[PDB]
């Protein structure tokens, strides 16, 4: 009764909503990202999605070679997945031209900014008649992007014993709801979900533990782990060293994690960039990678 | 019988394992070391919280005469 | 009249007492950290080193295979060179069983335990008599460390315009002090200098740049930035994918800084542990590795 | 002629080059990429600077009859 060693589980659910997707350092979040959704995409024609990106330097562009931008396109060669890069800080930036109390309390500009975000999806749903039934995030590479979950605990520890000189204390109950009525969803196992993807050397695996802690805490659900740019150097045409050591943390990361999705993807020679080529990729997150069988599929791309 | 005997089993049980962890490869051990680590975690509150329970039941019996 | 691509320059200087070492992801801090010392160790025998590390995961001692507490030993094979392992935020937090004016002002954590620390060397030089020339920081993995430069220009930003009631606004004029008196020395590119190590790869070269960056505002010394984990995969005795990746990028970076002394290390086959094989791979910091003459000294590394 | 021609120019020129910055492959042309980067991050405070510029010369002229 051991647990499938793949997304399929998750890409074949019906019932979430959310999904988020993140992981620090240069180990193919983004790649990641594009993966659940596409693979999401293609498992369920009938339903329709969206991929978001907060990154500045538009990376969901640059991983599908296209110009996505503050409207909700969709992808060329798709269907149901649609991609939306916006950028928050800069948005809440324009209608604040005071926050004093914003820096004071340490969680609010995040719930700010995200729900800045959710404006600018529900009123793309507005002006395109278009109901989104899944959303895909692609965490901000730095920053703890969600941690206004703890926002509402935390603003009850400073009300029962703290206090237009309370006009504040007003537009600041009418948060901590907002924000609790969406911490309670993303609170369901059921709705959403996060998956962390990370390389399976020391330091990575350090950060998505503690990350896994993280969103332990926030009573977010953590199920997944994708562990992306492995070796499997011994089934190439021909002969290693690394794959020696990753091999090593592996076997760890089975022993630490056994209630867990541990999915293994595999180093393609260079970029993979594309629709062609993601989705050629991505399904490795459904059936895993086989170095064995396909071996092959992984010299496809480029 | 509390703030005291717990406040001390813990809090010696977390130093225990604190130099135990200290005794084993977070690389070729990660898998342990983790696990102490996660542990040690969740002492470094309960012990926290005994911190606030013993500090609750203080200004309690200075509050009530 | 180009720079030198290593660190002699560093390894050399009489001047320099403070080096800092640093940089996210599994990208080998450690293993520099600990190389510099050692190079700077064996450079100069009539001065006295110090290698500390803040981190709790004790990495210095697995580095070395030995035991370092918090008493500065000196390294078994060595004769100038001698770790510590400290961690502050445990300190810190025993002398604090209030700082609610602390997580209010930015910086002042930081600041706080960097003292901290400061103090337990000094303690060691005097039961010890034995004074240091050089120190070596292994520069926390996560967090801003060192942000406490601003601590001055800061609470200056809050004093003209704004306020035992006050005997906060005293034992704060206190800090603004023993801060200053600090920074103005880091600040000064003869005595204290900053190294970032980052793999060459996407993500951690932005990484790198950022910090570049925040070091900058600091107005701390950067000049060197070590790329270590390289291949040169085509001087191999004999036939790879990623090598073409990497020398991408380390082209890039020799463009973006031309007046760096940018540092490549290889990627030798396993662990790089104790003083035996830190001391072989440290001597690429000093003399640059060839790739092809020495190609060899990277499979006697285990 | 200053609170405006400057707050103007360069917010203008940020935006001008934000746009460009987004037509290159920070992945291709890392060296560029970042260099814009680091001049728009310059921008980003002179621009914050004569917003204060602009804000200083008001509590001027109402604090000074
Ligand atoms: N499994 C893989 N094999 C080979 N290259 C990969 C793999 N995953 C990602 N990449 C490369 O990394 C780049 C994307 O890195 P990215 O996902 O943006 O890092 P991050 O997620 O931290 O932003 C792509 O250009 C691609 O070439
Ligand atoms: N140039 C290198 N070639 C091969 N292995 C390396 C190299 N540098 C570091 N390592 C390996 O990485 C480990 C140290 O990683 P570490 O330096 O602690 O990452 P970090 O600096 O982020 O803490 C060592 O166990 C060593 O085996």
């Amino acid at each position: 009764l051991t647990v499938e060693p793949n997304l399929h589980s998750l890409i074949t659910s019906t019932t979430h909503k959310w999904i988020f997707v993140g992981g620090k350092g240069g180990v193919g979040k983004t790649t990641s990202s594009c993966s659940i959704a596409i693979q999401m995409a293609l498992s369920q024609p009938n339903k329709q999605f969206l991929l978001i990106s907060t990154d500045p330097a538009h990376n969901l562009s640059d991983a599908f070679g296209e110009k996505f931008g503050k409207d909700a396109r969709k992808v060329t060669g798709m269907n149901n997945l649609s991609c939306m890069e916006i950028d928050p800080s800069a948005a809440l930036k324009d209608m604040n031209d005071l926050a004093d109390l914003t820096g004071s309390i340490p969680g609010i500009d995040e719930a700010l900014s995200f729900m800045e975000v959710m404006k600018h999806i529900k009123r793309q749903e507005q002006d395109e008649g278009e109901t989104f039934d899944t959303v895909i995030f692609d965490t901000a590479p730095t920053g703890h992007t969600l941690r206004f979950l703890q926002l509402p605990n935390t603003l009850s520890k400073l009300l029962e014993k703290f206090g237009g000189n309370v006009d504040i204390s007003g537009k600041l109950n009418e948060l901590k709801a907002n924000v609790e009525t969406i911490r309670q969803q993303f609170t369901d196992p059921d709705l959403t979900t996060f998956v962390c993807v990370c390389i399976s050397e020391f330091l990575s695996l350090y950060e998505t533990e503690r990350l896994i802690q993280e969103l332990i805490s926030y009573d977010m659900d953590v199920n997944s782990i994708i562990v992306n740019q492995l070796l499997f150097a011994e089934n190439d045409q021909e002969h290693q060293a690394r794959w020696k050591m990753q091999k090593k943390y592996l076997d760890q990361i089975d022993e630490l994690y056994e209630d867990f999705h541990v999915v293994k993807m595999p180093l393609c020679a260079g970029e993979i960039r594309g629709l062609n080529n993601l989705t050629k990729f991505s399904q490795f997150l459904n059936k895993e990678y086989n170095p064995i069988t396909d071996g092959k599929v992984i010299y496809e791309l480029e | 019988n509390e703030l005291s005997k717990k406040y001390l089993a813990k809090v010696k049980e977390r130093h225990e394992l604190k130099e135990f962890n200290n005794s084993i490869s977070a690389q070729d051990n990660y898998a342990k070391w983790t696990k102490n680590n996660r542990k040690l975690d969740s002492l470094d509150k309960e012990i926290n919280n005994l911190k606030d329970e013993i500090q609750s039941e203080n200004k309690a019996f200075q509050a009530h005469l």
